[PDB]
RNA sequence: UAAUCUUAUACUUAAUUCUUAAGUAAUAUAUAAUAUAUAUAUAUAUUAUAUAUUAUAAGAGA
RNA sequence: AAAAACACCGCACUUUGCAGAAACGAUAAGUUUAAGUAUAAGGUGUGAACUCUGCUCCAUGCUUAAUAUAUAAAUAAAAU
RNA sequence: UUAAAUUAAAUAUAAAUAUAUUUAAGAUGGGAUAAUCUAUAUUAAUAAUUUAUCUUAAA
RNA sequence: AAUUAAUAUUAAUUGACCCGAAAGCAAACGAUCUAACUAUGAUAAGAUGGAUAAACGAUCGAACAGGUUGAUGUUGCAAUAUCAUCUGAUUAAUUGUGGUUAGUAGUGAAAGACAAAUCUGGUUUGCAGAUAGCUGGUUUUCUAUGAAAUAUAUGUAAGUA
RNA sequence: UAUAUUAAUAAUGUUAUGAAUAAUUAUUAAUAAUAAUAAACUAAGUGAACUGAAACAUCUAAGUAACUUAAGGAUAAGAAAUCAACAGAGAUAUUAUGAGUAUUGGUGAGAGAAAAUAAUAAAGGUCUAAUAAGUAUUAUGUGAAAAAAAUGUAAGAAAAUAGGAUAACAAAUUCUAAGACUAAAUACUAUUAAUAAGUAUAGUAAGUACCGUAAGGGAA
């Protein structure tokens, strides 16, 4: 496969600070997602889609009469257990993604898998979840005092 | 008897076509930008 | 499919007794993935095993 | 039916508020032991161990 | 072109039990229906009232009942 | 009525956006007192759809 | 004997000699005109008849609102007027101020009626030099030669081979 | 309401009991402040129709216009799971030729490569992956008129003793997917310099007058 609608997204490169005319009031809680939020099938940003998007193609008849149609991924809203968070997390879930999760053994595992492909096929929400989980894990491992 | 279709009222006209109305909506912004690009002197009422 | 339903298992150690499912605590079973995800895993009632070190 | 869906509504420690961890109290549930009452079964009380602090109620329901 | 046309009050048929029907919604959530609940709401014809509304389901629909009966995608495993 | 405005996850959606809900805006309406002239500030406490005013009764 | 270049002719594709549609689609703009709804205000002299002092889409009739018939007007006072006449005139009334709904598209007591002088679906920008076997147009001179309107085929008969 | 509020003090007037409470001025400290920002170029999402085919529906226009989103001085691409043919080459980019050839099409309208050889180009190679599954692949629905790589839905591998590449199989060749970075040639703007068988109705005014409610049009 290819992650063409993820790895093609580009975000305004930040100027690092050794002030700007408009600085935000709050503090960036989460680390910046490499690929940013998708401006294409924004339904996907709410949950875990595995880099699957709406396709647009042609309905074709017996007379070869083309007529535009769309294809949706099989999204299902699904509350799934996270050992690290110690609670079930409900999200939108392409059934493929669900299957993958099942295979890999847990949502935490899915989130915290290293490969770039996995990173790509998380959403911004997915990224956030991953951050939460890994941070939690770190905390568990390493209390402030050894 | 037709002909007198414009029935001036300052309130209505500023509220509908005025600069602030244009600038408030995305479509309005487009229009203002268009007029700027043409170099119009008057961007809207 | 039907075949998939029949044959696809996931290996887990259950950490709590589950009367209905006949999976007594501590035991390592091959159960259907749906069962794992929707019943067992919630509240640390089970744990996936990808290898002998997960046990 | 813990598939899916519908509707309604306390303290101590560590990094003024926030978060973690420990224990203890409080409430609930599960399992085990003892005492009593009734017909091997049901009910109450006491003790031990484990778990919880998105929920509750209603409905449809593979 | 002000009428013999539309509307109307009335009459009739019908859909919908409310997690409705109808409408709108690249379609969705969701809105109107309604803070209403079949004596209500949507649709359809006719068009106050008096005397009245005959006969006919062939056809096109709708609608109920089955059995009659074909076919589309979707499956094992195994034969040339 | 309006509002690129407001609730890991308000809901939905190829994008644009749309939606309910809050917050703010929005007169054509409402808004103490007063020629024997009148004081709006600050702090502390616990209305009206329309329409008529008849008949009777009293003196 | 070719080939290369220039010059000329013809041919193909690009707007292809020039002008000219009605249209289609995309994205915008408009509900200060007008329709329906919506919020808030305002107006309707006087008289009469009703089983109420106060109940009526009641009667006569001004304002107001219509627009029946006629005359004038038809480069007008006016891209729909004037005068007379006629109708409603407490209501399904009229009207001010603001708001909502429109371009596959709203509103419509329905006339294909209206959506800014008029829509069987506006306007503007763009696609765009749309396309037109159709109409018109295509600018100096002098010389030489000089037709056709037949046959065949054609969704062909205004064309083209 | 930063001639702000809070704190600290200092001079001042009043009240109740040297100490306490409020008011004003003056110094010192603490505490937030202001999205005017292009246009073309690039990438991505959606994606007409007129038109052509002398009708029209497959096809065409065309992944063009348009709308929408996002980045950068450029962007994209880029060091082969590539091409080739048993001889070989060795990243991309796009220009000559190849070539209007192969390929393809209601086999109509029409569409149309690659290898190879040349130019242009820059040092052009180089690790930043503990080397990659719901991935390759298959089935099915779509998908640059010719050459796939993509993609919705479900099935779903293998360790270099292994994978991919061709209707299919057998040989043989070649490359290593599911991890990455990358100057230069290029696009568009602005300035400077040069050259004009270019413009004075393409020679600076004005996006003004004026027209339209508005978008918009638009003179002399
Ligand atoms: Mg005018
Ligand atoms: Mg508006
Ligand atoms: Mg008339
Ligand atoms: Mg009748
Ligand atoms: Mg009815
Ligand atoms: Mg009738
Ligand atoms: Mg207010
Ligand atoms: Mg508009
Ligand atoms: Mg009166
Ligand atoms: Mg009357
Ligand atoms: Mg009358
Ligand atoms: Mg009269
Ligand atoms: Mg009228
Ligand atoms: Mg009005
Ligand atoms: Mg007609
Ligand atoms: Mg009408
Ligand atoms: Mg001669
Ligand atoms: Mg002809
Ligand atoms: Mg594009
Ligand atoms: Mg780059
Ligand atoms: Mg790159
Ligand atoms: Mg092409
Ligand atoms: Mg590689
Ligand atoms: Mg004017």
């Amino acid at each position: 496969r290819q992650w063409r609608l993820i790895e093609t997204r580009k975000i305004a490169k930040q100027p690092n600070y050794q002030k700007p005319l408009h600085m935000p009031k709050e503090r960036k809680k989460f680390p910046d997602y490499k690929y940013g939020e998708s401006n294409i099938f924004k339904q996907s940003n709410k949950g875990l889609y595995g880099g699957s998007f709406v396709q647009f193609g042609n309905n074709i008849s017996e007379s070869k009469a083309k007529t535009r149609k769309k294809w949706l991924p099989n999204v299902v809203k699904k509350g799934l257990w996270s050992e690290t968070l110690n609670r079930k997390i409900s999200i939108k879930m392409t059934a493929k993604v669900l299957k993958t999760i099942s295979k890999e053994g847990g949502i935490d595992n899915y989130l915290t898998k290293e490969k770039s492909a996995r990173i790509k096929e998380l959403g911004p929400t997915g990224w956030k979840l991953r951050y939460r989980v890994l941070k939690r894990k770190d905390e568990i491992e390493n209390p402030p005092h050894k | 008897s037709r002909g007198n279709t414009y029935q001036p009222s300052t309130l209505k006209r500023k509220r509908t076509f005025g600069f602030l109305a244009r600038a408030k909506s995305k479509q309005g912004s487009k229009i203002l930008k268009r007029r700027k690009l043409k170099g119009r002197w008057f961007l809207s009422h | 499919s039907a075949l998939t339903k029949r044959t696809h298992r996931v290996k887990v150690q259950v950490l709590k007794d589950f009367p209905r499912f006949q999976l007594y605590k501590g035991q390592v079973a091959n159960v259907k993935p749906s069962l794992m995800r929707n019943y067992l895993h919630n509240f640390n009632g089970a744990k996936y095993i990808l290898s002998e070190e997960h046990d």
